[PDB]
């Protein structure tokens, strides 16, 4: 095949239309299961359809594409598509993930009539998600990435009788909207100066460019504020905490979105954001910034929910770091790698839910025992997060130790350090959810039916393959071997993991665990307080002159408007009594009139 | 007989220490109540069946991709009592199964066609539901008590024996509960619990069946005998044994024993009504699981969202449990509540709002001869002249719809009742 | 031809009285039917690449008062027609069920007015169609409406009577300044005279037209006459007299002084700036739809002066299609607010709740309502991100600091239509104040049929653009 790839997007876009023929109000009788099932089909086919167009791009050159969007007098919009391997392979990325995800909710979302609006919701990110990855056109690679913003504020906001979606989809939808608006700014600004917006004419003007400083400086700053609020980095971060309301999406949401909506976004802009070593320092910033805060708040949290959304802030935040060294490459490896990981670490937790109605850490307890699997897959998609060089995460996050230490050394100190935090934090998500006493909330917890562990344990097999997938075919990560680092990271790891397990299966130690600073404790679980903070920059400036403007409107405009009405009233009803109704006052009026007139 | 107390729900104690009723007595509201019962009872004539092939035939089976066609005769099984060879002899029909439910499963809502083509497009009887009630019975450890029994030294034995028998085939499952013999040791304590729940509905649908009957012929004339006939139903059949009984491949494995003298009524109705009726762990679309957001309580003394305390206006959207229900418990509706609802608020659109009001209310006077049985059980009946005897009753009564009004997740604020007395709710 | 399009509707208004009930709905839909039908046909048979004036009709009527009835239909001016004729088809078809012969006929008589104002090559014959457009809206808005009709409907009379002052004001200035008789345009109307003059006849149309398109603190009827005018008012007023008022801005004001708009775009460019964020901070704060809505309408028009005040050719077609998004969009905002306020009787945003669960609470129009509300704000595959990106990418090659207050206001503007959304569809329903009436099939197929039109246009946008490609060039480049 590998000609026609560009349908993929649409098949799911075939399904997005056809699972809402059996929306509540629609069929009326028999409803709820067909939609996701057909939605099923169509991800299948186009898991298919991309495994063999990658393996007919094997050994091939890329074979762009492109159609006319519109051609306006100045501009000529045009849609390319590239068909080279990392956009086919990125299509199975996305497919298989969607499929995990999808058979993972015929099981988790019985006991739910809403089929018709998650799986519409779900298949028009799988068609989105596909459309992003094939045009490579910073355009159209805005356009889709504005739909895909609409899709999470109508897919959070699934069952809007909780008072705490609608609330959670408000700010994942205009956090997630000002970053793709100030983006908007920075693609508005790249034409005068580029001529084309293609990722190619944008890499030929990259290359050969001599133009301001700042003026590449704002607009490559404007370029990293999109993805950066796109991929729930700091300080654009509250909506992924309250994007938790809504099961898996969240396995595919924190999986296979943000990873390839903002950082996809990020790396194909390697070249322009290479034009400023402001925007690069200001990069690296942001990153490690966003990684210690998110492994810190992590730490810190009592949701089993939230304590891994902190963690998929931290490692995109590592995505940041590795585009602020000019290294796409790595970027592009460890995507899949998290993302493999992460989706069995979300399933794991997420079968947990199912079956412990709570989310409390403080509430889950010994389940080890009773519960292997769903232990085991969290274990693995732990171990390939961070350490264990057998485990394929390994081999990206050690280049890009090699190449912070060969330049900028400091930023080096932060991804070995967040390497250990994100290992305490996992190692306290194990330690609680799965070792300990058991607890009333989960005294009596069966292993969950066939569909929300087959796609967890057919997902822990891609992990265990990973390494050996690179192996078959020598697709070498980190060149030079150097152990003298890569006994770091897992020292690191191992260190952060070890002395998780202690405190929390040490029965040495009171275990609702205070910090000898009770005030940092306090604020590392409430993200540093970021709702009372927007609540008091933005949003409380926004909302002010906003009661001022429409006050004006109520007062000064509109009252300046009608008080001319009202004079030419009083004018007229104080004017009326001129006519006096005695004659002899008219008659002098008309002798007023004479000897004035003859004066003048 | 006795003063007027302080209560703001004193209005209903007065009706329930004289007779009955925790609802109003009118013939419009016995009407949707003899028809809900009337439409609730085929689905559980399919339930009870089901849960027990879940309990029996499906022990344990790690892809139990059917799981929802019972074999042939499991139609055939004789409910207990309906029949000839009945055990109580209450519903004079049929004991083998409902006319109107095979019906169902035949021809559907479409037409004859083959089982799995009836599954695939969904037309089906929506049997999750059903398992979400056995698995809401368990981790509430309501399951009365046998729970304490289901822990060790008799049912961990029968069950490896049990588990060992049934995956002799495979060495691959085998080996599994060799590495971790508790992982298929959970799941047998949960086809326990599906055969607990299925053994509760094996009473309750021959109930609902004649119930319906009686009201056709007119010996039913007011609420008060409707519950009136739930009571004696319901100590008519309180004695009833509890029992697994997996059966495998020419063997029948006696999992939890008749001779351990567990019976229906602290067994499989009182842990039943808590667990469902009260508890019914937090709808997903309505409450927020977060942790930070104290909502959700810690204790499982206090889940206030059961079928009593449930939300009816959004019935048929995304992240509520219930609609699995009555989209199960709509086409089989008697022509005097389809004619009912037809000729009110959104006519035959929204019927399935109405339809599980109507559902709460009928669910109501089912507590309430609950109520009314476990007096009678452990306190002192409505014509006693003693007065401590009668400050009894009011104590229980009072206790009793104290549970309505604690405030503690607006647990008061919740509670449909004050709006099921509202002749204006439906 | 265009004779037909401006007499078919007053036909049918002199035909509404002395006509039969039944006779007098069936007959409104039928020329209603018919003006659309022919306005489609013009538009097919407009051949394009012509760059100059089409379906010409020249007759002498007036002599001592130029007034010659001189039409004529532009790239500019044709797409302003069918949206016309295709808001009065809607506006018929969902009339009042009340006093419905007073009605059809004061529709038709403002379809006529709208659509002779747009094709009309003459100053004073424009004018004439426009000062027939002042007054059977104020009927509309007299006997339909809310509570405070009378107060509303005064204030848009008087802000469109002043209107017409302006503009009649600043045409017999350079109607006689120029010694040219026949006031017909594109002709011996010729500008070509001293500064200081045409920068006063100028600031004349702007405050004319700027108030009635409506500029930012000419507004201020606005508010008052949306809110207080019932839906099909509302959708016809807001199109109809809005693009009215955008067209003239347009083509007089740049066909006529284009050396003192290059001097005054400084200035415009910062006021339409202004215009969109104030519109979308007042709408923020708004606990009523309808007035959420009506400051969306303000925003939607400044996008119209911001492109205008770059001379781009790009930043032109780019304002033709905002009209025509804005008309489409507003349409379907008014029909979802008006099909929701019958509905559930109450337009606060502190009652509504829940309207978007199946069975007991409305959602093919909440979800209908999202979806104008994300093509209102700026989301791509809907009309309205077309149309201001046009703008956008015409005129940030000019004045750049503007360009982006706009696209500030556009998030401001996402940031309202999500409140309202979140308040209105989202949330639960309460249940003793439930029980909304069912929406019947043939009320909900004109919401059906704007959505359908706007998510194509949005994806296929080419149809949006080839109309008014070579007027717009036509426009700017002289
Ligand atoms: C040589 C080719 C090759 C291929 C296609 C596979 C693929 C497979 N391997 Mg072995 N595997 C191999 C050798 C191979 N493996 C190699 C070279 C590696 C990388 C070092 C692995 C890594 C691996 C692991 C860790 C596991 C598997 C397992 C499996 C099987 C999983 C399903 C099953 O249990 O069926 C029967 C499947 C056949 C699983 C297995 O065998 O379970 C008993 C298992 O745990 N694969
Ligand atoms: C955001 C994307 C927007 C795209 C959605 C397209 C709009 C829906 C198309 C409807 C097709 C025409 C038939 C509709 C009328 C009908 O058949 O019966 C009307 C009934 C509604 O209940 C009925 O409601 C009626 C009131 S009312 O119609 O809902 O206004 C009334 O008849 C009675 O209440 C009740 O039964 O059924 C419906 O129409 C509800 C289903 C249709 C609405 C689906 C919305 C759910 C998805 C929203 C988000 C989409 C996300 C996916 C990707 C976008
Ligand atoms: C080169 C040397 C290598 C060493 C590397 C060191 C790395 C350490 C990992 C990083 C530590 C993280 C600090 C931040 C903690 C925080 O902010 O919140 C504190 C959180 C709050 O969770 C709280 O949990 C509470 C309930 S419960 O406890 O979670 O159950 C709840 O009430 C509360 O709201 C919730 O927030 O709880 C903690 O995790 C406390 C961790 C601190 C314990 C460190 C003590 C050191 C022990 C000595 C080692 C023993 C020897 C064993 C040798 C193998
Ligand atoms: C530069 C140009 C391009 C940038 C884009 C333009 C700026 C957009 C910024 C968004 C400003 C928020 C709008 C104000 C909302 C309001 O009026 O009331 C406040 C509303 C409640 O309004 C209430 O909403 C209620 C409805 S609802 O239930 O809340 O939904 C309603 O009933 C009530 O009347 C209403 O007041 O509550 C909120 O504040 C939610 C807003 C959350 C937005 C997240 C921040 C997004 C920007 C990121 C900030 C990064 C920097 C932070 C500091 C480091
Ligand atoms: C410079 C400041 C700019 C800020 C914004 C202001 C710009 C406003 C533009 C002015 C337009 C004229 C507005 C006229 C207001 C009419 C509104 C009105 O209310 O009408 C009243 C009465 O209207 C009239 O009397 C008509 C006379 C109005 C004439 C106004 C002409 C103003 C034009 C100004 C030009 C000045 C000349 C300068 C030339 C150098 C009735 O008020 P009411 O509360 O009673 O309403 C209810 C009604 O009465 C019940 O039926
Ligand atoms: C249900 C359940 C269970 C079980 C389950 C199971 C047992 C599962 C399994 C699963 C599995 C067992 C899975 C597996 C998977 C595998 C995979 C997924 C693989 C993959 C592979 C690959 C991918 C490869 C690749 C390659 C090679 C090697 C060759 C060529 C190519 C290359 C790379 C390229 C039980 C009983 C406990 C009960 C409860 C739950
Ligand atoms: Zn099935």
């Amino acid at each position: 095949f590998a000609d026609t790839v560009w349908l993929i997007p649409f098949y799911s876009l075939a399904g997005m239309v056809l699972s809402l023929i059996w929306s509540p109000g629609i069929t009326r009788k028999t409803g709820p299961r067909p939609a996701g099932y057909l939605n099923i089909l169509l991800t299948f086919f186009s898991f298919v359809h991309a495994l063999l167009a990658t393996v007919a791009i094997a050994n091939q050159p890329p074979q762009y594409l492109h159609w006319t969007w519109l051609d306006v007098a100045g501009l000529h919009l045009d849609i390319p598509v590239e068909i080279s391997i990392l956009t086919t392979t990125a299509l199975m990325l996305i497919t298989a993930l969607n499929l995990m995800a999808q058979v993972f909710a015929v099981g988790y979302m019985e006991m739910d009539w809403g089929w018709a609006r998650f799986f519409a919701l779900l298949a028009l990110f799988e068609g989105g998600m596909g459309a992003l990855v094939l045009l490579d056109s910073l355009f159209f690679n805005y356009v889709v990435l504005e739909i895909l913003t609409l899709a999470t504020y109508l897919l959070i906001g699934l069952w809007f009788n909780q008072p705490l979606v609608v609330t959670g989809a408000r700010d994942a939808f205009l956090t997630k909207r000002v970053g793709d608006l100030v983006l908007l700014m920075g693609v508005l600004a790249i034409y005068p100066l580029a001529g084309s917006w293609n990722y190619d004419d944008l890499a030929a003007w990259a290359a050969t460019a001599q133009v301001n400083s700042t003026l590449i400086t704002l607009i490559c700053l404007a370029l990293i504020a999109g993805p950066m609020g796109k991929c729930a980095q700091f300080p654009l971060h509250l909506w992924l905490d309250e994007a938790m309301e809504g099961p898996i999406p969240a396995s595919i949401l924190r999986n296979a979105v943000v990873v390839a909506t903002g950082a996809w976004v990020l790396v194909k802009l390697t070249p322009v954001l290479s034009l400023s070593p402001v925007a690069l320092t200001a990069l690296l910033v942001i990153g490690s910034v966003t990684a210690l805060g998110g492994t810190l708040i992590a730490i810190a949290q009592v949701d089993i929910k939230r304590a891994l959304s902190y963690l998929v802030s931290a490692y995109m935040g590592w995505v940041f770091i590795a585009v602020g060294l000019k290294e796409p490459g790595l970027a592009f490896v460890f995507i899949l790698t998290y993302s493999l990981a992460m989706a069995v670490l979300m399933m794991s937790i997420g079968s947990i839910i199912w079956n412990s109605v709570t989310q409390d850490l403080r509430l889950l307890g010994g389940l080890w025992s009773r519960r292997p699997i769903s232990g085991i897959s969290f274990l693995v998609g732990s171990a390939g997060l961070l350490a264990v060089p057998p485990l394929a995460s390994f081999f990206p996050q050690a280049e890009l130790l090699d190449t912070a230490f060969a330049q900028l050394p400091w930023v080096g100190g932060v991804l070995l350090l967040m390497n250990t935090f994100a290992a305490f934090s996992l190692g306290r998500t194990f330690c609680l959810v799965w070792g300990g006493e058991v607890k009333p909330m989960t005294a009596r917890s069966p292993e969950v039916f066939w569909p929300m562990i087959l796609p967890m344990t057919v997902d822990l097999g891609l992990v265990l393959h990973l390494p050996i997938l690179m192996a078959r075919f020598d697709w070498v990560i980190w060149t030079q071997p150097s152990l003298a680092t890569a006994a770091a990271l897992t020292i690191t790891a191992l260190l952060g993991w070890g002395v998780a397990a202690w405190v929390y299966l040490g029965k040495a130690i009171p275990k609702p665990v205070q910090f000898p600073l009770p005030s940092v404790q306090n604020l590392l679980a409430y993200d540093f307080y970021t709702p009372k903070l927007y609540r008091a920059t933005v949003v409380g400036v926004v909302d002010m002159i906003s009661r001022i403007t429409a006050w004006f409107d109520r007062t000064f405009v509109d009252g300046t408007g009608n008080a001319f009405g009202v004079v030419t009233l009083l004018g007229g009803d104080r004017l009326k009594y001129s006519t006096t109704g005695q004659s002899q006052a008219y008659i002098l009026t008309i002798l007023m009139g004479i000897a004035i007139l003859v004066i003048a | 007989k006795l003063p007027p107390l302080d209560h703001p729900l004193a209005d209903i104690i007065y009706r329930l220490e004289a007779g009955g009723a925790l609802i109003p007595d009118t013939p419009v509201n016995l009407m949707k109540i003899i028809g809900m019962y009337k439409a609730y009872s085929i689905p559980m004539d399919f339930y009870w069946r089901d849960l027990l092939y879940l309990g029996e035939r499906v022990f344990i089976n790690p892809f139990p991709f059917f799981k929802y066609f019972p074999t042939k005769e499991y139609f055939e099984l004789p409910n207990h009592y309906a029949g000839d060879t009945a055990d109580l002899r209450i519903w004079r029909g049929p004991a083998h199964a409902h006319p109107e439910l095979m019906e169902f499963i035949e021809k559907g809502e479409t037409g004859k066609m083959p089982r799995l083509l009836h599954h695939l497009w969904h037309d089906r009887i929506n049997m999750e539901f059903s398992e979400d009630l056995a698995r809401a019975m368990m981790w509430h450890r309501m399951g009365g008590q046998l729970d304490i029994y289901l822990d060790s030294e008799e049912y961990k034995a029968a069950a490896d024996k049990a588990i060992r028998a049934y995956f002799k085939r495979n060495p691959l499952m085998l080996g599994l509960y060799k590495l971790f013999p508790d992982l298929f040791l959970e799941q047998a304590r949960q086809a326990t619990y599906m055969n607990v729940l299925g053994l509760f509905w094996e009473v309750m649908a021959p109930v609902f069946f004649e119930i319906s009957d009686r009201y056709d012929e007119g010996s039913i004339t007011s609420v008060k005998d409707a519950m009136n006939f739930l009571v004696n139903g319901i100590f008519a059949i309180a004695g009833r044994p509890i029992y697994h009984h997996v059966y495998i491949d020419d063997e029948v494995h006696v999992l939890v024993p008749k001779e351990k003298g567990f019976m229906w009524l602290y067994e499989a109705a009182f842990p039943y009504v808590e667990a469902v009726f009260y508890r019914t762990s937090p709808f997903r679309g309505t409450k927020s699981y977060n942790a930070q957001a104290n909502q959700v309580p810690t204790d499982q003394v206090d889940f206030h969202y059961g079928i009593l305390f449930a939300d009816k206006f959004p019935v048929g959207t995304a992240g509520i449990p219930p609609t699995l229900l009555h989209q199960d418990m709509y086409h089989f509706l008697p022509q005097y509540l389809k004619d009912y609802f037809h000729q009110h608020c959104r006519g035959e659109d929204d019927i399935l709002v109405q339809l599980g009001i109507a559902f709460q209310h009928a669910m109501y006077t089912v507590t309430s001869a609950v109520l009314q049985a476990t007096r009678a059980a452990f306190y002192y009946p409505l014509d006693d002249p003693n007065p401590e005897h009668l400050m009894a009753n009011r104590r229980f009564f009072v206790a009793q719809m104290d549970r309505f009004l604690r405030p503690q997740y607006g647990i008061a604020e919740a509670c449909k009742i004050r709006n099921v007395q509202d002749p204006n709710y439906l | 031809m265009l004779t037909l399009l401006i007499v078919l509707p007053v036909i049918g208004a002199l035909l509404m009285p002395l006509l039969p009930e039944r006779v007098l709905r069936s007959v409104a839909l039928v020329i209603a039917g018919l003006t659309f039908a022919l306005s489609l046909w013009m538009l097919t048979q407009f051949d394009v690449h012509q760059s100059a004036l089409q379906f010409t009709e020249f007759v002498p009527w007036l002599l001592p008062l130029g007034l010659n009835y001189s039409l004529g239909v532009d790239g500019l001016s044709l797409p302003l027609i069918v949206l016309g004729t295709f808001l009065t088809l809607g506006v018929v078809f969902t009339g009042e069920k009340t006093g419905q012969r007073l009605f059809y006929a004061l529709v038709l008589l403002a379809n006529a007015g709208i659509t002779g104002a747009l094709a009309a090559q003459n100053l004073l014959l424009f004018f004439l169609f426009y000062e027939l457009e002042l007054v059977p809206f104020y009927l509309l808005i007299l006997i339909w409406g809310g509570q405070r009709r009378e107060q509303a409907a005064v204030k848009f009379l008087i802000y469109t009577a002043v209107s017409g002052i302006l503009v009649l004001a600043a045409f017999l200035a350079m109607g006689w300044l120029t010694h040219a008789p026949s006031f017909d345009s594109a002709d011996i109307q010729i500008a070509g005279l001293a500064p200081t003059t045409q920068g006063i006849l100028l600031l004349l149309l702007i405050l004319g037209f700027g108030i009635k398109m409506p500029l930012v603190p000419l507004h201020s009827w606005l508010p008052d006459a949306y809110v207080e005018a019932s839906t099909p008012t509302a959708i016809l007023l807001g199109g109809a007299l809005a693009k009215l008022g955008a067209y003239g801005l347009v083509r007089f004001a740049l066909g006529y002084f284009p050396e003192a708009w290059a001097q005054f775009s400084g200035l415009l460019a910062i006021v339409a700036a202004v215009g969109i964020a104030y519109g979308a901070l007042a709408a923020i704060a708004q606990k009523d739809i309808k007035r959420m809505v009506a400051y969306s309408s303000i925003g939607h028009m400044s996008y119209v002066l911001l492109a205008a005040a770059a001379h781009t050719h790009l930043s032109m077609v780019g304002a033709i299609a905002q009209m025509i998004s804005h008309g489409l969009i507003l349409a379907l905002l008014f029909y979802l607010v008006g099909v929701i306020e019958t509905k559930v009787g109450t337009r606060e945003l502190n009652v509504l709740n829940g309207l978007l669960n199946p069975l007991r609470g409305l959602p093919t129009t909440s979800a209908l309502l999202i979806l104008g509300g994300m093509a209102s704000a700026g989301i791509p595959g809907l009309v309205g991100f077309v149309a201001e990106f046009l703008i956008f990418q015409g005129s940030y090659g000019m004045f750049p600091l503007p360009t982006l207050v706009a696209v500030v206001g556009t998030g401001l503007t996402a940031v309202y239509f999500v409140i309202m959304i979140n308040r209105t569809c989202f949330g639960r329903l309460d249940n003793r104040t439930a029980y909304y009436p069912r929406v019947v099939w043939s009320e909900k197929m004109p919401a059906l049929v704007l959505t359908l039109l706007i998510v194509f246009l949005g994806v296929q946008p080419t149809w949006l653009v080839r109309w008014s490609e070579t007027t717009s060039a036509q426009i700017v480049a002289a």
